């Protein structure tokens, strides 16, 4: 949880 | 996965390690009986051990599940059979062989680390060495022989 | 510069002491995120302490070595200068908006720059500088071939070189490619700073032309941009989705971070997982994720260097093939999985596997090459051509 997230697909 | 155990046991066969051994137990690639014959610079000296390897439906990603059936006397082994070397967790790593986890396995029955061991009382003992050795002797001559 | 002692060091600890202290100041209350300061400051210190430790009358040598010295001129010349952005700022520095914070917060950008490349150059406390691994094959032999294995060069030195390699256009492009590759601001390139720059801007092929594109005539691009501050501006877009921000990524360094607004009207981050810059932003436009670039509705087309000139495919000597004739198996295969060809590589290491193992040891939470278990900071796609 250092606010990076999944790309988007 | 499936294929890398018939690898695995493929590339065991051409050239294997010494004082063990190991394959599958029936039809049954994921479960494997490993043969460990008594290091001489330790005190098992002459003894025949006996593992269970699963292999978790993860692997190569995860470790196997090494765990000794025959009864031994040894501050990284429990009455369970479970080992705490450390490659088998926190240091395992993909492209690691069986063989290298039975070395490993006898490199640790040469060479017990206590300040991380898996029985409290043997690690006292073990961090005087001639109870230690001698005790393991004979566990071995009611066990592994 | 010039010779770096035990006393100079001991200023520089005062300095750096200084600093913390101006940003412990209630009324500033800095957010707690990467780059923070009251972070980046006291561990560049602990690293700088274990790497004295190291050097013990070993001190003589430790002064002398041309990267440690541009690096304390540097640390110094950065502390004095957020030092005096204290004096003359005054109380402008309480305000979130003004331009002295603005100038702090590219500070802190910068300290977490060095201290990245500290890290990179003495990973344990001792210097590897001179073994740096340069993450991309082409990179890595044109800084062997120009530089051989110096660690820092003048930027005039850099400039010359890469010309003779990678045409610069004018005087201005390269004050643009001056400012972008320059992290720590310190008027030298050093090996570290090369690498994250290839990587950002790879493939070697055509470096320039990837860079002017994706920065120089790029309405997306951001520079010396935080998490934060990207949160910031897009907020005016938050109405607006579709509205996309990148810049680098501060805690992995060589990396791109895209900040967008959803259909929802969240703002996300997001850091491809390795992939090149250019096709997370095409594929992105295709799926509708990236549409409008700091939110304009003219959105550039990348299909320009989409395909770059294919690394060659690599072929196996006799004498390499015939061993795994032997070894009961063939020499492309994926050893992880004995199933697939190998079609990726691993940078630096230079290890072979497939792409769908990597994977899975990355999503396992391993920790990097499999085999070396160096890191990873770079992969290439690969195919094999079967000696047979
Ligand atoms: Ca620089
Ligand atoms: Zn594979
Ligand atoms: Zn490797």
């Amino acid at each position: 949880s250092d606010g990076y997230t999944p790309e988007p697909a | 996965a499936l294929k890398r155990i018939h690898k695995e046991l493929n590339d065991l066969a051409r050239d294997p390690p010494a004082q063990c051994s190991a394959g599958p137990v029936g039809d049954d690639m994921f479960h494997w009986q490993a043969t460990i014959m008594g290091p001489n610079d330790s005190p098992y000296q002459g003894g025949v051990f006996f593992l269970t390897i699963h292999f978790p439906t993860d692997y190569p990603f995860k470790p196997p599940k090494v765990a000794f059936t025959t009864r031994i006397y040894h501050p990284n082994i429990n009455s369970n059979g479970s080992i705490c070397l450390d490659i088998l967790r926190s240091q395992w790593s993909p492209a690691l062989t069986i063989s290298k986890v039975l070395l490993s396995i006898c490199s640790l029955l040469c060479d017990p680390n206590p300040d991380d061991p898996l029985v409290p009382e043997i690690a006292r003992i073990y961090k005087d060495r001639e109870k230690y050795n001698r005790i393991a002797r004979e566990w071995t001559q009611k066990y592994a022989m | 510069p010039g010779t770096v002692d035990k006393k100079m060091v001991e200023k520089c600890w005062k300095l750096m002491d200084k600093v913390v202290r101006l940003c412990q100041n209630p009324k500033l209350a800095l957010k707690n995120s990467p780059p923070y300061i009251l972070d980046l400051l006291p561990d560049t210190y602990q690293h700088l302490r274990t790497i004295l430790s190291r050097y013990e009358g070993k001190m003589e040598t430790l002064g002398e070595n041309e990267y440690f010295r541009v690096f304390m001129e540097n640390l110094m010349k950065k502390t004095k200068q957020t030092i005096s952005l204290f004096k003359e700022g005054k109380e402008r520095m309480y305000e979130e908006n003004s331009q002295p914070r603005r100038n702090l917060t590219k500070l802190s950008l910068i300290f977490s720059h060095m201290l990245a490349e500290l890290k990179g150059i003495f990973p344990s406390g001792l210097f590897q500088g001179d073994t740096f691994r340069i993450t991309k094959a082409d990179a890595a032999e044109f800084w062997r071939k120009a530089f051989g294995e110096k660690t820092i060069v003048p930027w005039k030195s850099f400039r010359q070189a890469l010309h003779e390699v990678h045409p610069i256009s004018s005087g201005l492009e390269a004050m643009a490619l001056k400012s972008t590759i320059d992290l720590t601001c310190n008027d030298y390139i050093s090996v570290f700073e090369f690498d994250i720059f290839t990587r950002l801007f790879q493939p070697w092929s055509s470096l320039l032309r990837n860079w002017n594109s994706l920065a120089v005539t790029h309405p997306g691009y951001m520079a010396f941009l935080t998490y934060d501050e990207v949160k910031a501006r897009l907020q005016k877009f938050i109405h607006k989705p579709g509205s996309y921000i990148f810049r680098l990524s501060c805690t992995r360094l060589g990396q791109w971070a895209i900040g967008y607004v959803t259909a929802d009207g969240n703002i996300l981050q997001t850091i491809p997982h390795n992939k090149p810059l250019f096709q997370a932003l095409i594929d992105g436009f295709r799926e509708g994720f990236y549409l409008f670039p700091d939110g304009r509705n003219q959105n550039p087309d990348l299909t320009g260097l989409c395909e770059p000139t294919p690394q060659d495919h690599i072929k196996v000597t006799q004498e390499q093939y015939e061993l795994y004739c032997e070894m009961g198996s063939t020499f492309q295969l994926c050893k992880i999985c004995a199933e697939n060809d190998k079609d990726v590589k691993i940078e630096p290491c230079g290890h072979l596997m497939c792409t769908s193992c990597l994977t899975s040891w990355q999503e396992s939470e391993g920790q990097g090459c499999p085999f070396c278990r160096c890191e990873i900071k770079g992969t290439e796609p690969i195919v094999v051509d079967p000696f047979d």
